[PDB]
């Protein structure tokens, strides 16, 4: 009885979970989300985004230049956007540009770490904090969209790679609280 | 102790002629049934 | 039970050489008419 | 203009999203980029029990797990969800489909074959034959065009160019404003007299499906990218131009600050051997879009002739700074080594860039030239041959064989190679 | 049976039996060394019969069915060389030599094509 | 002057500093001869191999009969303080200052490499006396500077374009570190820098068209901070070869065992190794082991001692197990 | 020109990491076939007997006895040992 | 054990793609069973390069040196494993044995002692 009602709840949500996450070009959770729905027990498309037609044109430019491996070019065109949904895409493009570049820089280097166990990365962190304060929600509110929750995920992961533990955990909890069902988070 | 710079220097010296030495032996063009390894062999015999 | 490739034959050497010789005949006689 | 530019905006918004939706990165990138230069309509035929497979198929493709997509869509009867599986099944074959002789030069290591696509072509033919609605009449939709397009490119693999043209033009009739479709149509010409014959076919025999397209787009001459078709054909091979100048001007008034037009317009100057004007046109593009890297190797090629090594070194530094593993970047760096008379190392970077696309612009030929200065005369002639097989329209590829065979004692082979290049570019005084 | 009557240089009953064989097997055996072999043999019989016209088309359809084959390309070059279409046969010869290394008869045919091209003075 | 530390098999920014000085000395156009004491302090640490067993032997041959100055850290601040001391050392220091300002690009770096190999370096003395038409001093391969420059040239033709890109990124990072220092402010304007800089910048072949956008390629790459900088992989602040690092640590442990040294600078850089250099340079572990004994730490010393004997034994083909136990 | 706009083949963006092209030789590696090539490791005619013995182990005792020296001639006449 | 099945898996998995971290560890195992060590040692280094997080391949690469009668090379391979993460019982045990194979019995006592703390509830250790 109630289990079937739960079953009825999960496919729609997982339809939503795989929609936006794939729509925002992060595959850590999008690949897992469709996998989860495929194995779900047997018992119109859903889409929505608060974007204006003027700025929605930049999304197609931003989204298609993302998977075309030209992350740097995406940042240049999407520099002046102010919407939180797109602001994540620019910094995500910015973050993955560094991650891909770092992989090319070291291939002969097998061991990874620091023997005792930044500035370029710290540049990314400031736009997050600067944009977060300017935006008129700043979490802890009922009217909190997926994009702001998704923004906190990038803030958490960029904090962890700087070894700033015990602050990324709180950021991750805030992101999961506003939006669960994000495996990469 | 094996010098990492010295060993990798010899590696570069080995691979460098290998690009120039590509065409020797196996490679065969169309229209010519004899490779260029013995083009210079008979050319050496030509003057000598 | 398995069938191998059925017998097929291609251009032999004799017929192709005969065609080569013929090609030389009609590439030899016409320039005499031109000259 | 007036409503004409407005009608373009809405329909181009479509061609940007569904093409990106059904994993056609190349076509969607041009269309989406065209929105920026230009001064959420959603809809598809799918069911809830089948909609999950698209999400399942799309997100695994993005994660680059190509082969698993084929298995998970083993039995799909959707008109165009079948396309994603066969498209993924095609690339899964292609990555392991490297010809042995090209591979030796491709790597230098010096160390089921094709029946898969034979099944792929049969699979497409069986599906279309048993499909409910054919291409005739006002039936069919956006998805059916992709199947014919996928069918056409597979036909080109077996050198079935004659049927390849029929398939591609059939696909374009059902759905237009697909850029990746026209690129494959370019390689099908390999001749000059057929272009005007195909031009006659577009003007008289060809017709558009107005049902899918918007207003003022079913007509061939109000269409905007049919001008793009005419621009591309008359720059790869000049021949005899028809309305080339007049139609170029109209497309320039529309699409302001569109980088692709300026790069193509500037590339025309290089083809006209006007080097001084070409650099100025190239330079403005760099200022506007520093992070655009496409057709930057032409910029390196022009600088090579002027031998402005100081500027070229900085050009190589700027391109390599932001990305180090794109085909044009390694090509530009490799071109730099030619300026330093280090022809022996320029091979390595051309070798690296070639493995990136293995269907590039005239980078095979530039690979061949560096061997000539080394006096191999046997790697170059085989290397020159590969450029002929891929693009038989390349002047430099044919000329390379003839020049190299000129050094060889047997000059008999040089006549045929020079004759083909003679037809391609009769205007050259040297040939 | 067709190859038998082709060996004895009859060139007539071989063609008849081979056409009967293909018309029996028009519907089935689309690939897999049966339609290719039968069609190649019929084209080969036609070349021996000097009826080169139907031979060009049959070799062409065999070629579009399967591209990687040196024998089909060599025979098509031979057919073109029978007529005067050297521009469209030399490419076939070069590709045939590309597919298979030696092809001695193909090398001879290609060389003769070079002397033909040298002699001729087409615009 | 601090920064992340990393072992490099390529041209360190330090190596070019010696290359800058040797160019001025050999060119003999400015009449500036670098003092022999300056060269012996810079090149000599780079000379290969000293070796040092952990124990069983104390300063058997490491001790120098004549007291030697400490090896110099790879910071432009430390190198200048050597030249700056002389009353006329401002002339020598400015010569290095002008050259480091003249080299604004990788092609310019290639200009220095080409000049030395074609003209300066000479195979043997038998061709020295037949080269009396040279306006610049020439050097033999077997000489002290000759054998050094040969290794530096060999170390330049060994890498690809990836190697040269890392060369120019770090030097500008190395150069701009000195810009935000009090010493640079004292040398903000010196008029002689412009004179020496213009000596080599001449024959640029363009001053009207290319230089507007020549500046653009550098400025866009550099961190103008007007917009978000172009994203690039994290780059090390200092690059040192194995041999140079060997000389600093050997001097440090000998000095610790029983011209001013920088204990703080050496220790901080050595703590930022990427854990792969330590494998290629096992002596970093024992530098902790000597330190561990100082505070009389039992567990800490043993792990370092065991660590040093795991990496050293494998690199050396000879059996060294019989030395580890004792 | 137009290079990255065509998408009809395996391209540089279809594989996940663009820097995997640096190695680009693992595709051209012939993996050792299952059974008989294991015999060449010991050696660094014998391999075929080994494979023959391995497949010969699947007999009954009496069946093996019958086939112990069994030889079959071309015309069908049979020799039993 | 069952080399025929492993040979089947190795041929089948390599056919999909050779760029995953796993696909380069399955084959090496198949190559290790055939006493072909100079080749199996190659795949473990390959399997680690694709993804450096797979530290389990370090101990296996160390083992593959021991069978090669090369104790010096083995010591580093095991030693890197503990430097990635000190709480590796496999790495300590594999490093302890390499000294135990040689006559340096007491010099291996510390390594065995360290491995004791990881899994005290084991008869083997």
């Amino acid at each position: 009885d109630s289990q079937d009602k739960i079953i009825h709840d999960i496919r729609i949500q997982l339809r939503k979970a795989a929609t936006e996450l794939s729509r925002w070009k992060l595959y850590g959770s999008s690949k897992w989300a469709a996998e989860a729905l495929a194995g779900l027990a047997e018992a119109i498309p859903q889409n929505g985004f608060g974007l204006s037609e003027t700025e929605y044109d930049l999304y197609l430019l931003g989204s298609t230049l993302f998977d075309a491996k030209e992350f740097d070019r995406c940042v240049f065109f999407l520099k002046d956007v102010t919407n939180p949904y797109l602001k994540f895409l620019k910094l995500y493009s910015k973050f993955l540009s560094w991650d891909k570049k770092s992989q090319e820089s070291m291939e002969n280097i097998l061991t990874t770490g620091k023997f005792t166990d930044q500035s370029n990365i710290s540049s990314i962190l400031k736009e997050i904090n600067t944009f977060l304060e300017s935006y008129e929600i700043k979490i802890d509110d009922d009217e909190a969209d997926l994009g702001l929750a998704l923004l906190y995920y990038l803030r958490g992961v960029i904090l962890k790679q700087e070894k700033n533990i015990s602050k990324a955990m709180s950021s991750f909890l805030k992101s999961l609280s506003c939006y669960s069902f994000n495996w990469s988070c | 102790k094996l010098d990492e710079f010295l060993m990798l220097s010899e590696q570069y010296k080995s691979r460098l002629p290998k690009i120039r030495k590509l065409g020797w032996n196996r490679f065969k063009p169309i229209g010519i049934n004899k490779t260029m390894y013995e083009l210079e062999m008979l050319r050496s015999r030509a003057r000598a | 039970m398995i069938r191998r490739a059925p017998t097929t034959l291609q251009l032999s050497h004799d017929d192709v050489t005969s065609l080569i010789d013929d090609l030389n005949e009609q590439k030899l006689k016409q320039q005499l008419n031109i000259e | 203009q007036d409503k004409i530019i407005h009608d373009i905006r809405i329909q181009l918004r479509k061609a940007a999203t569904e093409l990106s939706r059904w994993k056609l990165y190349g076509s969607s990138k041009w269309a989406a980029e065209a929105l920026a230069g230009l001064a959420p309509q959603n809809g598809f035929g799918l069911s809830e029990t089948e909609y999950d497979l698209y999400l399942l198929g799309s997100t695994l493709f993005d994660a680059k797990e190509f082969d698993r997509c084929v298995f998970f869509l083993k039995d799909v009867t959707n008109p165009y969800l079948k396309f994603l599986k066969l498209y993924s099944k095609f690339l899964s074959w292609d990555k392991k489909s490297q010809e042995s002789m090209e591979n030796i030069l491709t790597t230098g290591k010096f160390t089921e074959s094709q029946s898969n696509i034979s099944s792929i072509l049969k699979e497409i033919n069986t599906f279309l034959e048993s499909y409910e609605i054919k291409i005739d009449d006002d039936e069919a939709d956006l998805g059916l065009a992709l199947l014919y397009y996928l069918r056409g490119v597979i036909l080109k693999q077996e050198k079935n160019i004659s049927k390849a043209m029929s398939s591609f033009l059939k696909s374009l009739s059902c759905y237009s404003f697909n850029w990746s479709c026209w690129l494959e149509l370019m390689d099908c010409l390999q001749k000059v007299d057929d272009a005007l014959l195909l031009n006659n076919y577009l003007y008289q025999n060809f017709q558009f499906k107005f049902s899918e397209n918007l207003g003022s787009q079913r007509t061939i001459e109000f269409n905007i990218m049919i001008k793009f078709f005419k621009l591309k054909v008359f720059e790869e091979l000049n021949g005899q131009l028809e309305d080339y100048f007049e139609d170029l001007e109209f497309l320039l008034q529309v699409f302001p600050n569109f980088t692709f037009l300026k790069a193509y317009n500037a590339t025309i100057s290089y083809n006209n051997l006007d080097y001084v004007t070409a650099e100025s046109r190239f330079d403005d593009i760099v200022k506007q879009d520093p992070y655009r890297l496409n057709d930057l190797e032409t910029y390196s090629n022009i600088l090579y002739v002027m031998q402005k090594n100081s500027k070229l070194a900085y050009l190589a530094q700027f391109v390599s700074q932001i990305d180090r593993f794109r085909p044009e970047t390694c090509c530009i760096i490799a071109n730099y080594y030619s300026a330093r008379q280090e022809h022996e190392k320029s091979i390595m970077y051309f070798r690296r860039a070639l493995t990136l696309d293995k269907k590039t612009t005239n980078a095979w030929t530039l690979m061949g030239h560096e061997f000539v200065e080394l006096s191999n005369s046997h790697a170059a002639i085989e290397c020159y041959r590969r450029a002929v097989d891929i693009c038989p329209r390349d002047f430099k590829a044919w000329f390379g064989l003839g020049q190299a065979y000129a050094l060889l004692d047997m000059h008999l082979y040089s006549l045929y190679y020079f004759q083909k290049a003679c037809t391609l570019k009769p205007w050259d005084r040297r040939i | 049976m067709g190859v038998m009557y082709f060996k004895k240089n009859e060139f007539v009953k071989a063609k008849k039996y081979l056409k009967k064989a293909l018309e029996v097997v028009k519907d089935l055996d689309p690939s897999s060394r049966t339609t290719i072999s039968i069609q190649l043999n019929l084209g080969h019989t036609y070349r021996k019969l000097n009826e080169n016209e139907i031979a060009i088309k049959c070799f062409r359809c065999v070629l579009e069915k399967n591209d990687k084959n040196s024998e089909i390309h060599c025979s098509l070059g031979y057919l073109y060389l029978k007529t005067k279409k050297l521009q469209k046969a030399i490419d076939h010869l070069h590709k045939s030599l590309y597919l298979k290394p030696n092809n001695s008869s193909a090398t001879a045919l290609l060389k003769n094509a070079l002397e033909l091209n040298v002699t001729l003075s087409l615009d | 002057k601090y920064g992340p530390l990393g072992i490099t098999n390529f041209i360190t920014p330090y190596d070019l500093c010696i290359l800058i000085l040797i160019h001025a000395h050999c060119s003999q156009d400015n009449g500036i001869s670098v003092p022999t004491a300056v060269f012996l302090r810079l090149i000599s640490p780079t000379r290969p191999s000293l070796e040092w067993n952990p124990l069983l032997k104390d300063n058997s041959n490491l001790r120098s009969s004549s007291i030697v100055p400490p090896p110099v850290l790879p910071i432009l601040d430390n190198i200048i303080r050597i030249l700056l001391d002389d009353k006329d050392g401002n002339k020598i220091a400015l010569t290095l200052m002008g050259y480091l300002e003249a080299i604004n690009g990788l092609d310019s770096i290639n200009r220095l490499m080409m000049d030395l190999e074609k003209n300066c370096l000479v195979n043997n003395y038998r061709s020295m006396k037949m080269r009396t038409t040279s306006t610049r001093r020439q050097m033999t391969r077997a000489s002290f500077l000759g054998t050094f420059l040969s290794t530096c040239i060999r170390k330049y033709q060994i890498g690809d374009f990836e190697m040269r890109e890392t060369i120019w990124i770090n030097l500008q990072n190395f150069k701009t570190v000195f810009k935000h220092t009090p010493l640079w402010l004292r040398f903000k304007d010196n008029v002689h820098i412009q004179k020496v800089k213009n000596c080599l910048l001449a024959n640029d072949e363009i001053s009207v068209e290319d230089q507007q956008m020549v500046e653009f390629f550098q400025h866009f790459n550099n961190g103008n901070d007007a917009d978000s900088k172009t994203m690039n992989e994290e780059n090390y602040g200092t690059l040192i070869s194995i041999q140079h690092l060997q000389s600093i640590v050997n001097r440090q442990i000998v000095n610790w065992l029983d011209y001013e040294e920088q204990s703080g600078l050496v220790f901080d850089l050595l703590d930022t190794l990427s854990l792969n250099d330590a494998t290629k340079f096992p002596l970093i572990f024992i530098l902790k082991y000597l330190e561990a004994i100082k505070e009389n730490s039992y567990q800490t010393a043993l792990d370092s001692l065991h660590n040093y004997f795991d990496y050293k034994s494998t690199g050396n083909s000879q059996n060294y197990f019989h030395i580890s136990l004792l | 020109s137009s290079s990255s706009y065509r998408d009809s083949y395996f391209q540089y963006r279809h594989l996940p990491a663009p820097h995997h092209i640096l190695y680009a030789e693992w595709n051209q590696d012939i993996l050792a076939l299952p059974d008989e090539v294991a015999n060449i490791t010991m050696a660094m005619m014998t391999s075929e007997q080994n494979s023959n013995r391995y497949w010969n182990s699947f007999h009954d005792e009496d069946d093996w006895n019958l086939f112990n020296g069994m030889e079959l001639e071309s015309n069908g006449v049979v020799t039993f040992a």
